[PDB]
């Protein structure tokens, strides 16, 4: 059932089976044990030592796997003291740091080393025959089909002459593609970003913290390079600055919950020279450094921030990133949050359904839904069809896959069915009829 | 023009000590595997 009653807790049922009914390896339990939310301190980490003389056999396998929230896996052996037997190998392993290393080990066994171009991707030979806007698009696909690569074929060899071809907040975007070019390897992509740190352009020294950060994302590092070359631009005199050091420290701390981290960027919500893009930017660091924590620092100055600023601070574009570092902070957490849509309740009708909508959407994510749901539709069809504001029940679609991401796949089943015969069916202008950005979010393959 | 060239300069000296942690912790995981094989 949707209530987190049984649908939370009939995971524990299984538990035990793995832990002392089959085998007692407990490779299987882990994957099981992470299902609860992923609450891990008191429901894996608490039993997963156990097995430990299992290290060759299961521990060697599911501690390298793990690739979720990241402390855990540094929590036991690693820099806790490491007195459990091969404490420096299930740290170097829970770290994601061979990504880099192990990851150009495949990619040279697989013959993929040699860097691709965007026209090779594009075929503009088989193509049947604003340069700011094309330069950017090629800056980004370059830095996807390269990633983490550590190689390139366009800001390798003439970077600066490809960077100065885009324009302003473009040059930005260009630079950080070196981070993603080199994504998962910190060894090495800060010597190939560092060239731009010292530039005369804050887009583009803004790019390259958004860079640092970027290399950093999914793998945790002894030596902290994110946090230690973003830390002194979280509170920067300049915007275009803050905003590549904030989304930088946002991308290369994220799920691990790091008490220094986030009382550096907390502050700069409640700055006066942040605009409303730089408040959301760190709002969204702290919910992605901080997500499914229930962080109630992250929880209240997110809150705070929200019922300090006018309500037309909160019809800028921006202002949606507020909500999302707030849901982020509570992602699967589907008890804890009845306390925040009781907060955000204050707020007035623009920022309140979408707010309270957003945060709900994040704490139960993935649950069947079939009573929250009808209101879900009952909260998306009859609401802008008799008022004259044309914009109520919009997001409340954008969501309505949330929760029904996965469910065993007959919710998918419906759910373009759902969509089906539904608002592209018979919808409104703009508003709901804006479903499309749901059917992509249904399935990612 | 002079805050930034003491901004820059304090970055770089943050920059070339965090590479020489990196390259020496990365040399202390490769001697380990290196003698592990």
């Amino acid at each position: 059932k949707v209530c987190l009653y049984l649908t939370s807790c009939v995971n524990y049922v299984p538990e035990p089976e793995n832990s002392a009914l089959l085998r007692c390896a407990l490779g299987v339990f882990r994957k099981f044990s992470r299902f609860p939310e992923a609450l891990r301190l008191a429901l894996m980490l608490n039993d997963m030592e156990l097995v430990e003389d299992i290290f060759t056999s299961c521990k060697d396998v599911v501690v390298q796997k793990q690739m979720a929230f990241m402390l855990g896996r540094h929590g036991v052996f690693l820099e806790l003291s490491e007195d459990v037997e091969e404490y420096e190998d299930l740290t170097e392993i829970m770290s994601n740091v061979q990504l880099n290393s192990n990851f150009l080990a495949l990619a040279r066994e697989l013959d993929i080393m040699e860097p691709k171009v965007p026209d090779d991707i594009y075929k503009t030979h088989l193509e049947n025959n604003d340069s700011a806007r094309m330069n950017l698009a090629s800056s980004f696909v370059n830095g996807f089909v390269n990633a983490a690569f550590g190689q390139d074929k366009l800001l390798t060899d003439d970077g600066n002459k490809w960077l100065y071809k885009n324009k302003d907040h473009g040059m930005l975007s260009a630079a950080a593609s070196l981070g993603m070019i080199l994504l998962w390897d910190v060894d090495g992509g800060l010597t190939q970003i560092d060239k731009y740190l010292y530039s005369s352009e804050d887009y583009i020294k803004s790019g390259a913290l958004l860079a640092c950060g970027i290399v950093n994302s999914g793998v945790r590092n002894e030596c902290d390079p994110a946090l230690a070359l973003l830390s002194d631009y979280v509170l920067h005199n300049s915007n275009t600055m803050r905003l590549g050091s904030i989304f930088g420290l946002g991308l290369a701390y994220a799920g691990s919950n790091r008490e220094d981290v986030l009382t550096l960027l907390l502050p700069v919500m409640g700055d006066s020279k942040s605009s409303m893009e730089v408040a959301g930017v760190t709002a969204l660091a702290c919910g992605m450094i901080a997500v499914g924590s229930c962080n109630g620092d992250v929880t209240s100055t997110i809150l705070q921030t929200i019922m300090e600023k006018s309500e037309t601070e909160l019809k800028d574009t921006y202002a949606r990133w507020l909500p999302l570092g707030l849901g982020l902070n509570h992602l699967g957490k589907g008890e804890a949050i009845e306390a925040i849509l009781a907060a955000l309740e204050v707020v007035s009708e623009p920022f309140r359904s979408f707010a309270n909508t957003l945060v709900d959407v994040c704490a139960y994510a993935g649950s069947g839904n079939v009573l929250k749901v009808q209101q879900l539709l009952h909260i998306c069809s009859e609401h802008f069809d008799s008022k004259e504001k044309e914009e109520d029940k919009d997001k409340k679609e954008k969501k309505d896959k949330d929760k029904k991401e996965a469910p065993a796949d007959m919710g998918a089943h419906q759910g373009v069915a759902v969509l089906g015969i539904a608002l592209i069916a018979m919808g409104e202008e703009i508003g709901a009829e804006m479903a499309l950005r749901t059917f992509g979010h249904l399935l990612r393959y | 023009d002079r805050l930034r060239q003491t901004e820059n300069r304090a970055t770089r000296c943050k920059v070339e000590r965090l590479q020489l942690l990196l390259q020496q912790k990365r040399l202390r995981r490769k001697a380990r595997r290196d003698a592990r094989g």
